[PDB]
This record gives C-alpha cells, structure tokens and sequence, in this order.
RNA sequence: UACAGCCAAGGGAACGGGCUUGGGCUGAUCAGCGGGGAAAGAAGACCCUGUUGAGCUUGACUCUAGCAUGUGUGAAGUGCUGGGUGCCCAGUGCUUUGUGGAUGGAUGUGGG
RNA sequence: CUGCGUGAGCGGGGGUGGAGGGGCGAUAUGUGCAGAUCUUGGUAGCAGUAACAAGGAAAUGAUUUGCGCUGGACGAGG
RNA sequence: UCUCUGUUCACGGGAUUGAUUGGCAUUAGCGGCGAUGAAGGACGUGCAGGAGGACGAUAUGCGUUGUUGUUGUGACGGUGUCUGAAUUGUGUGCGGUGUGCACGGGGACCCCUUGGACUUAAGCAUAUCAGUAAAGGGAGGAGAAGAAACCAAAUGGGAUUGCCUGAGUAGCGGCGAGUGAAAUGGCAUGAGCCUGUGUGGUAACUGCGUGGCGGGUUGUGUUUGUGGCAGCAGCGGCGAGUGCGAUUGAAUUCGGAUGCGGAGAGGGCGAUGUGCCUGUAGGCGCGGCGGCUUUUUUUGUGAGUAGUGUUGCUUGGUAGUGCAGCGCGAAUGCGGUGGUGGAUGCACCGAAGGCUAAAUAUGGCUGAUGACCGAUAGCGGAUAAGUAGAGUGAUUGAAGUGUGAAAAGGAGGAUGAUGAGAAAUGAAAGUGAAUGGAGUGAAUGGGGGAUGUUCCCGCCCGUCUUGAAACACGGACCAAGGAGACGACGGCAGGAUUGUUUUCCGAGAGGGGAGGAUGCUGCGGUCGGACCCGAAAGAUGGUGAGCUAUGUGUGU
C-alpha cells in the first residue's frame, strides 16, 4: 500500500497520499540534504534523518544554529534541536518542532548497523552511472 | 427519493407536501420529496444523455484551418494578439530540416536565441500564476499565455523541444484548427521547416484548382 | 427478576462492563484532552431489551 | 359479502371434532359364553353402553 | 389458509434390504400370471419350445 | 392545434432504455491494438483469408460485383488443388455455393 | 378503556432471541423467525429495498473471504514445507 | 398575531377600526366582566357540480367457481333379451387376469 | 460615510478583517423571490402572565412533642 | 421614569467570503465464496481501557523475507472459541462396505417457469400499459445462439451475434387510441467439427490395483510437452542541477547574479516556486501466471416423431406467425418449403441426436480522467452512520467540519504572561447601557420646504372576479433554499458551406419529363415524471390474537 510514485497527477491524490501513508514511507518523506563537504566522499544527495546526527537550520527565527537531533516525531513530520527551545510560563524549557526539509546534514551517526546502509547506497549509484555512461559513449554514436 | 414518504391529507393545519414516516428522531414528520423541500430532489434532474458535441460541416473545417494559416504571415495581425517581434527577419519563418538533431535541450534553446525568439519565451514565463476563483481546486491551478508553434514533417517528436516553457509542436499531417487559432483567434507566431512549407499547396490547392492529397476541396473565389 | 436464563445472564452482564467513562490517565495526556465517553446509558430512560 | 355461519361451523369441527367411540362386536362362530363385567356412562351419547368379555375377546 | 387444516405431506416408510427384495418377487409373480392369461402372439410363443 | 404533420413519437413504455458510447476515439484505438496483437501471435501467416468475387442478386443490383464468403470444390480442383488442402494455405472454401457460370467460373 | 388503561396489561413476551441472527424476533409458539426465516435452510427475501443493504456480504468482517482474495493473487502458492508434496 | 384598536350618518361587494361630513372620554395603575372584534378551533359532514370513489341490492350489461347431463380416453374373455336394415346398438349375467385414482371437449344452470 | 446613472446597478474614502481578487470578446447554464395553511433554522409580543410547589412545631435537632395510612412475602416486567 | 425615534459601545444568532484525507459522473481492465465447513450472528482478548477500529485461548497479534532503531512498518505464509447449509443428516453414483458427489451465500447483466394493476382511449368492457413489475427455479466471466428440411426470383446470394440504411414503411387495430417487422445494400468480427451399422487369422477397448480384479459381444475402441514460439501483470532499486541584498511574525514576493533539462506533471514546506524535500523523464534487476504448438484407412441411418381435427395462449403475420393439452397418427427412387384457401408445373433444400472461439450486455472492485457539488449542496452518511433513537413485528432512521506557523495558554472575578494577532470571519431579526430630540396624536409615505411637527395629497398587499379597503381567502418577524431546463421527430424564420437538383399520376389494370442537400441558434406542435406542489382508490409480495373475540388442556 505504497504511493509515491502514483502515476496521477490529481490533487485529491496526492494530498491523501502524503497525510496517511505508512511509517516505513513517513521516514523517507523526511529526507534531508547533504553538505557540500560531505558530498565530495559519498556521491549522493539527501539521505533520511535519524537521532544523532548532526544538522544546521534555514530560515526562520533559528536560522544559522547548529545542534544534535535528540527526537523525531516521522508520523507529524517534527524534529527536536537541542539548543532551540523557548521559556513557558513557569521558569521551565521546551523544545521547538522544526520541519525537515529545511536541516543540512553534517556528521550524522554510524553505530546501529548505520554505516552499512551508507556504503550500499554509494556502490548502487555508481553501479548506475555507468549504465547511463555505456548507453551514452555509444548513443553517442546513436 | 430513498424514503416511504406521504402526505398527511388536509385536515391538520399544515400545508400538503409529503412526510417522513416513523418516530423518536428529529427527522420524522419533515418535508421529502419536493424540489423546495430541504433533503429533496431537483425538480428537473440532470442527465447523462443530453448533447456534448457538435457536427461542423467538413468543407467549412478546411476554409478554416487556411485563414489561420493566412493570417500567421500578416505582421500587423501577430503582432495585435501578443507576440512581441521587433527582430525578426521576416515572416513567414522557415528553417532547415537539420533541427531534429538537438537531442539535448541545451542546443535547442540555442537555436532558439539565434532566431532573436529570445524576448517572446520571457514573456510567457512571467505571465504563469494561479487561476482567480473556484476552479483551481478542479485540477486547473496554473495559467499562461500561448507562444511559439513548430510545425514540422517529421515523426512522433522532438525530445529537445519538449521541457521548454513556451513551445509547441505539431505535424503537418495533423494540422488542427484548435492549435493554429487559439481562442478562435487567427495570427499565431509559426516557424515551419522546410520540408513541411513545400507541402502546402497539396493540402489547400487553389481558387481554380483541385488539391492533391485532399480529394475536392478547392479554395473559395472572392466577393469583392 | 431472580429467575433468568443463562443467555440472558451472560449478555446483562456485557452490557453492564460497557456503561463507563473514558479512563483518567488517558484523558490527561496531551492529545485526548476534552474527551468523554458519550456512549452512556442509564436504567430508567432507555431500556435494553432483554 | 362475507362467508356465512353454516359454512364457518363446518369448518370448526374438522379443526376440533366430537369423538364417539364406535361400538361393534366380533365374529365367533361357534357358540361361546360372555360376562357382561361392566355398564358405563359416556360424553356425547344417552345410551350406556356395557363391557362384555369372551374367552379371548372384550367389546 | 381461509380457517382450514394444513397440508400434510407422507414420504411413506422406506424399505431396508430385505423388505425390498420381498417387494421385488411380488411384482415378478403378478405380472407373469398376465403375461398367460390373455392371448400369446405367435412370434413370442414360438420361443417355449426349447432344445 | 394549428396546422402540422400528424406526430407519431413512441415514449408511451416505461420500460424503454437509452445507449450511448461517450467516448469512440479511445474505443477504436483499443481494436486497434487488439488487432495487432494477434497479427503478430499468428506472425508468418496474415490474419485474413482470399475470398471470391460474386455478383449481386436482384435486378437493382445487378451490375456490381462484390466479395464473398469462399470458393467451391470445382474451382479449387481446377486451380490445382484438393479442398482440404486450400484451408491449411489461407483460402476460404464455401461447399453450399452452386457452379451456375463459366465466365465468373474463371475470374475466380 | 381501550387507551392508557389498556397499556398496563402488556408484560408478556411472545419472542426470544434468534440463534441464526440475532434480532429478538423468533417467535415461540409459532417456531420461527419473522426477520430470517429459522429453521428453513434458506434465509428470506428482504421485506424492502434498503433492507438489503444493511445484512450482506461485507456488513460484517469476512473473516475468510479476505484471506482467499489474497492468495489468488499469487497463485494459491500454499505452505512452504507442504510444497514439496505437490 | 396584515397593520391596528372611541362614536353617528352617508355612500360603498346593498350591517366600516381606517374613506366623506359631523360628535368626543382620557396622559402610562390594579381588580373585575362577557356587548363588539360578522373572536379562536377545522381547505362545510348539509346542498349542487366532476364524464372522481367505495359499502350494499337486483328483473342492469358482460362474464365465472361449483353442480347437472350426453360424449372421447381406460381390460381381457364370454352368454342373454330387444330395435332397423347381413348389419350397427341398448340392458345384460357370468370368468379372473386391468382397475377407481383420474383426465379432454360439449349443452344447461349459476348475484355464491 | 460619499460620487455617477431615468432605472436594473456601478465606483471612491475611514474603521474591521488576514488571503487572494478582477476588466473586455465568444461559449456553457441547477442564472435574479415578498407571498405557495411553502421547506429547514433562529427570534419577538403575549408575560414574569396561566399552571405547579411552599408538609405541625421546639436558637440547636442521633433528643422532646403533633399528624397520615397502606404494612410483609412469591411470580411477570426492570 | 414610561412610549416612539437619532448616535456610539456591548450582547444574541450563525448568514456571507475563503478552504476540504468527502461525494458524484464518464472511461479502461477484472468479476477471484462454500462439507478442505462459506456469508452472517453471539461472546471474549491490552500491566494500567469505555466507544470505534483491529484480533481469536498461538486473541490490542505469531513465523519467513525486505526496509529499519522506530508509537516501527511492507509483501507473503500459519492460527482462528461457540454458532450458522450446520449434517453422527437426507438423496444418490461406483463398488460390495469402502469411497465420492449434491445442499447454503450472491443474483446488476444471462437462460427457463409463472404473471398484475395504476395508466391511455378525455366515460368503458376488446385493445393499451405489457409478456413489462413483483414471485420462483438454474448458470458464468459473460450467457444464450450457431454451420440451411434458409433467403429468393438475378448473369443470383450463402452459419451465429452487434451497428447504420430500409422505416414509423409493408402490415395488425371498437381500421379508434394506438402498434409495428424483415430481406437486399454498407460496416465490425470471421471457423468449423463429433456421433448411433469399425476386425473375425481370435476386444484390436478401458475404471481400479501392482504379470491381476470390475465392466463389456443387448458392442468397448481415451499416447505424448521440465521443448518451443508469442504475450500479460507485479515487485525492487538508481535518478540532473544554488548563492547573496531589501520588506515580513515567517517568504515561493521585489532586486543583482549562477546552473540543469529525454526531467518546467502534480503535492508538502511559517505566504504567490525550474535548481529546499518528494517525486517526474529515462535506463537497469527480479518473480509469477497464461494462450498457440504433437493428428494410423474407415461406411450407410435419427418415430408415439412429423403431420392433422378440436380447445386455450401468443405474433406485424393478415384464412397458424409460433407454442401447448386431448384425440387420431405417416413415407423409402421418398420427404419438406416458395407472406390468401385449394390444384398442378418449375425452383430451392434434408427436420425430428451432440459440441463450437471472436465481434454484444452489465450492480460491484481496481486504475485513469472531469466546462460536476463545496457543509440546508454532494451519497442517508466530509466525525465512535445504517450509528443514536422509534416500533410486538415486517420495518424505520437523524443532527453535528475550522485556536495557532508553533502549546509557546488560558477556562469564578481582578491583576497579568505569551503571540504578528487573544485567536477563523461574524449579516439580519431582537435586546442591554449611556447620551441627544420628541410625545399623550395609531404609526408609516409622496409634493413643497427645513437641524422633529404646522399647508396639500394619501384606506393593505398578493389573488379569483362583472365588481375588493372589504363583515372574501393567504400573510407575527428575519436568513438561506424554492418552479417552462433536457431527449426524440417534424415545420418555419434568421444565418454558414456547397450546388450537374427531382421515382411521377392511378385502388388497380394502365398511363408517363420537369433547387435542393448537410450543419447552427430561436419559436409553435406531440410523446416522455414533462412548469412546481396535492386526492378518494387499484394491484404484487410480506407482518401481527402481548389489546380484544370464540373453542380447548391445566390451575386458582
Ligand atoms: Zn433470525
């Protein structure tokens, strides 16, 4: 009961698709993009969001900060920072939500089988671009 | 119409329409049925089977299609509805056949520049917003005007022609009255290929002249 | 009355576990606040039958 | 109409009938000897009616 | 179904594997006493004259 | 009322139904395909079959000529041929056709 | 006296619960069910149009009819262990 | 519950709160009362009209369940008395080896 | 609140509001209300009126005293 | 103070504007239940749980495999209390005591049986509505039909099924109202076979079993696909290209730059989007499931049938168009048919046994779309809706969407805090407070003049009617909803394109030259629910003797 890639183009649809997915597609639906540093030694761009990496807001009141992931919330599409938070009205803290599509990764995690997903996802890209470079050189004779 | 409803008859002080049956909810003893009646019916439903479509005469089809392509040489009639053209050379225009090879859409925006077709796709780019009241929540969101036309000899299309913001493309084996003349409107901006202007006195023929390849129709004589 | 049968036993009795409000540790938290169980039935308005 | 009262009191008594018994004595050709051991009153009937006993037979 | 009795369906006893074939040799015995008392044609009668 | 043709519009059954196709170009498209489809499941052999010429039958009709269902015995037979051996090659055979003409006999 | 005064008379029951479906309308001295028709084999004919929708297929749960759809999608591949029986 | 609320005459769809020409209590309370508002309630049940119904009757028109009476189908073999011209039929007793459960059409009757 | 129009109606200004809204030509219509003992929802007058209740008391009331007549068990129904 | 009337602030109510994980329509595929125990019902299962949803004593979920570190989830397999056809049964095949099969669910579309009335005829009985609705029995992804005992009258065509023309025609009909085909011609799709008379130098045949048993001479005669060819659906993964300045609570706005494109579909993100995320174009990988595809020599037949007298139904079928009951009941160089009863020529065909793809129909499910509706609309149902509730029962059946970007926070009052903002917008009817003016006259309106009035004129609208201010009927007040639109066939007017147009008279026998066609808009006519709302009735299929009436068993 995938759909993401629904071949419609109907508002109704696609709305429907990203308020009541499943959990397994709420977690890709909250992908993040790499910094430029960190994507010199992985070749790809965005990679989804875990607890313990580490991220830099934009835009906003937080615009410019730099913390640590310390929860996600995939099912409401909500990420706590340490470090923004705001004072209640008792003396006490709390944490802000931000959404996920405005985070760059920088130095994320790689301690709960993490460091593996990394390295299967670099060789099927550049197993990929040789496909595309093959077909190519000779469609380049096409 | 999903109720077992009836009248009351006179003889209650209150008016004749028919009624809910029943009991122990607000809905029972209301109006059902009537086209002034909340929960009712249309007093002349909607249906399915009523006409959509319209027959237009076959030879008037064709008188059509050739004013449009009349009026797209005219400047002073390309220039009314839009279609900036200060540099151009002249009109109509005509290119090689050799176009086809821009497969990447790189080339093709290049070739684009060198016929001076430069400020007329900056024109429909900034006229791209969303529609004023209630249908832009019926799949109809965005809004923009029409640009350029290329009418090739060709087959299926040209791939890089296609992502660009402002074109269009037609075969001239097709040749449809709904893209020359948009709005009902004669004096689009056409750029032909070689190949397909040479075939333009087979389609339409002359005033005095039977056309090959469309079996009868001659071009209508004038009345002044 | 004393006399009854067993299914008339056995379904007073589910119907009787059912007649309550929503638990307080679930209405104190943070998204079920303002809620009520809205499904009550008390003995002298409406009646089970049987 | 309606159906009348003739037809309705037909109809009752094959639904609920009068019963009587059905009195009758047995074939015996040769000449035997009864004992009358009872005579009894009965629903729906004025004559009493009497129990006799033969040697391998009552009626 | 206007104050009336009922239907009353029979479906008679049924017959168990030895009433059956006490069924059998009754009907096997009234139909051959018919078979000799009207008149025999001549081309079946010729046939009860065997070796 | 007034002067007109007497109408004659049948809508006095309730029981009648109405039938209409809403959109014939995707429904034509569709054979289409269909008929491709099999010309390519069937692939050295062309899907359809030789059939004859024949003549109209009444005195309207009389000077055309038109194709008909399948050929008879006899004119297999004198085109080389044995009936059921023109089946297995693509050529239609029709065995309640008469040989009335020797003419339109040699046409075929 | 045929109103209120005649309403203090109705305490007895003439139905019980039916054990094919469920409605309190089997009655008793009739032995049957006015809603399903128990104890024939066949259920009976809905007494109007909206009564066919409110007891088919799907107002309950389906609890096989489900599990075969599924399976027919896929072959009917059974088993795994069993599989090399067949 | 159109809006309102003091009378005489006139004319008016021929008994006006309002129209025309005259006569007038009393500044805003409380308790009573049954002249008027042709007071309220109910698309007059009486009466007429409609090519609108239904309960019931019979000597209305057209039909029909049931019932009566000839006649077709059904089981084989025999005797007997009578009709007309050798003939077809009537009753008819006997024998055992079919069966009695029915079924097609015709005339009469039929406010159930 | 103010201008224009014989009229159906169309403009501008100051508060409020917090996200979209129009002109012109052709085309498609479930296209304009005071009434139908019209439908559904809300609200007046009548009117703080009709109707109903205020059960004998003793500063207190597990104490003292005054009045009424159903009282106690099994079944149906709950 | 009270009554009426200005102004400002506060109430009361939920119209309006803008949204929407809902509805509705058309189109393409599919049409997948059950004795191997279904659909439906009852009761249960969480450490702390009521409704809903989910689940079955392996119970708020277990195993394998993929993706994950999470309140985890996708794809497939297992389990499934007590019931219910509910069966430890009833009927029946093969065997000879072993082992099979049928039953129920659903029924839009299909086949067979049975079979109305409303209605139209301005009344009504034949007729019409209509062999239609309701009821019952039997099937499938379609079904039924089907390879001439045909159509016809030429120089002849050549199985079934669907569409256009033929044609509102030939005809049937209180010849009234009405009703109503087919062949030919033009298209779509195309396909033909099996049997009851098979050896006699030996049943050459097969259900069960491992060289045998059962059947069969009253007659059996049944090899073969992990191979090829064509197609259809699903799953998984990779997927190009960005940075500054101003306004803002926040920008996708505004102003300079710099890139991608076989990708500028659509959606989300604090607001209006080609480089912020998801996808998108386009390549790769992996299951699965079907369709075609193997051909030893064979000759001959269809009876309680066809037909027919009589009776009933049906069709355009007119003097059977077709079907059925009862009775009679055929032929073998023979039998059947040719739009009027019978005769005779000529033409054309072989019934009374069996099977057969494709082109056609259609609730629901899944994909894709739209000049459709936007909370009194759209499905009854945008929410714990066939629910809450009503009825002995069969049945019946609603009303209810919105704090904010963020909980950053309130909820007797007062004092305060947070926020861009106390927080969706907030009309009329009606009301409270303050303050200006007027009054003891029913009020309200028009002319002419004026910071209220003084003069003149002025009875309450809508409707039926010769005639209404009426002692004629409807109307307390406000908001929203609320009635000549759509289809078929013909005519005329205006307009568009083209123009080398015409099968005539007459019952017949006979006689014989004389500008339209195809669309578009409007109006008049007829049949359709037919401008909107309204009877007393008639029919088909089901529910009730807990009130009340009579009989009967057993008590007081
Ligand atoms: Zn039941």
């Amino acid at each position: 009961k995938n759909l993401r890639k629904q071949k419609t183009s109907s508002r109704r649809k696609q709305r429907k698709a990203h308020f009541a997915c499943n959990d397994g597609e709420k977690r890709i639906r909250s992908s993040a993009r790499l910094s430029r540093e960190l994507r010199k030694e992985y070749g790809f761009r965005t990679f989804p969001l875990r607890t313990g990496d580490t991220v830099v807001v934009k835009g906003g009141k937080f615009d410019g900060k730099e913390g640590v992931i310390s929860k996600i919330n995939y099912r409401d599409y909500k990420v706590y920072i340490e470090g923004c938070f705001v004072t209640k009205n008792d003396g006490t803290n709390a944490l802000v939500p931000i959404y996920p599509s405005k985070l760059t990764i920088t130095k994320f995690f790689l301690e709960n089988g993490r460091k593996e997903q990394l390295e299967r996802k670099k060789r099927a890209r550049e197993h990929g671009m040789e496909i595309l470079r093959k077909r190519q050189e000779e469609v380049v004779s096409n | 119409m999903q109720h077992s409803a009836e009248s009351w008859g006179t003889g209650r002080a209150i008016a004749r329409v028919p009624r809910v049956k029943g009991g122990g909810t607000r809905r029972a003893g209301q109006g059902a049925f009537a086209n002034f009646c909340r929960k009712g019916r249309m007093a002349h439903p909607t249906k399915t089977h009523r006409r959509w479509a319209r027959k237009v005469v076959e030879n008037t089809k064709k008188i059509a299609e050739a004013m449009a392509v009349a009026a797209s040489a005219q400047a002073s009639l390309v220039e009314a509805r839009g279609h900036r053209i200060s540099d151009v050379k002249m009109l109509p225009i005509i290119v090689s056949d050799d176009i086809a090879k821009a497969r990447k859409t790189k080339d093709a925006v290049e070739i684009l520049r060198n016929l001076n077709m430069t400020e007329e796709l900056k024109r429909v780019e900034k006229s791209r917003g969303v529609r004023c009241g209630k249908g832009k929540m019926r799949n109809r969101r965005y809004t923009q005007r029409k640009g350029i036309l290329i009418v090739h000899g060709e087959s299926s299309e040209m791939l890089g022609f296609r992502n660009i913001r402002g074109v269009d493309q037609m075969s001239i084996d097709s040749l449809d009255l709904l893209e020359l003349a948009p709005g009902g409107v004669a004096g689009r901006l056409i750029i032909w290929t070689e190949s397909a202007f040479e075939k333009l006195d087979k389609i339409f023929g002359g005033v005095e002249r039977e056309a090959e390849l469309t079996p009868g129709f001659k071009l209508p004589n004038r009345i002044v | 009355g004393s006399r009854k049968t067993a299914l008339v036993k056995t379904r007073l009795m589910r119907a009787l576990k059912r007649n309550r409000e929503i638990p307080a540790w679930k209405r104190m938290m943070k998204e079920h606040k303002g809620e009520y169980n809205r499904a009550r039935r008390h003995w002298r308005s409406k009646k089970l039958k049987i | 109409g309606k159906i009348t009262r003739r037809t309705r009191e037909a109809k009752k008594k094959q639904r609920q009938p009068i019963v009587k018994v059905c009195l009758s004595y047995p074939i015996i050709p040769q000449v035997e000897e009864g004992e009358v051991i009872d005579i009894v009153h009965e629903r729906s009937r004025g004559a009493p009616v009497a129990i006799i006993s033969f040697k391998e037979d009552d009626c | 179904v206007l104050g009336k009795v009922k239907k009353i369906p029979v479906e008679e006893p049924r017959l168990t594997k030895e009433q059956k074939i006490e069924r059998d040799l009754l009907i096997k015995k009234k139909v051959s006493k018919l078979a000799n008392s009207i008149r025999i044609p001549p081309a079946i009668y010729q046939f009860r004259t065997v070796l | 009322k007034g002067n007109h043709a007497l109408p004659n519009n049948h809508f006095r059954k309730t029981s009648l139904k109405i039938r209409i196709h809403h959109d014939p170009e995707t429904k034509a498209r569709v054979m289409a395909e269909k008929k491709l489809r099999k010309a390519k499941a069937l692939f050295p052999m062309p899907l359809k079959k030789l059939r004859p010429i024949v003549r109209c039958p009444t005195i309207k009709y009389n000077r055309n000529e038109r194709l008909g269902r399948g050929f008879t015995a006899a004119e297999c037979e004198k085109a080389g041929l044995d009936y059921r051996h023109a089946r297995r090659l693509g050529i239609a055979v029709d065995l309640r056709r008469r040989d009335t003409n020797q003419e339109a006999f040699d046409k075929n | 006296s045929k109103g209120t005064a005649s309403f203090g008379k109705k305490n007895k029951r003439n139905t019980e619960m039916c054990r094919r479906c469920g409605r309190q309308s089997y009655h008793k001295q009739k032995n049957s069910c006015s809603s399903c028709g128990y104890p024939n084999p066949k259920m009976r004919n809905p007494g109007s149009i909206k009564a066919r929708r409110r007891r088919t297929i799907g107002t309950g749960r389906m609890r096989y009819m489900k599990r075969e759809l599924r399976a027919a999608k896929n072959g009917h591949k059974g088993d795994p262990i069993l599989r090399t029986l067949w």
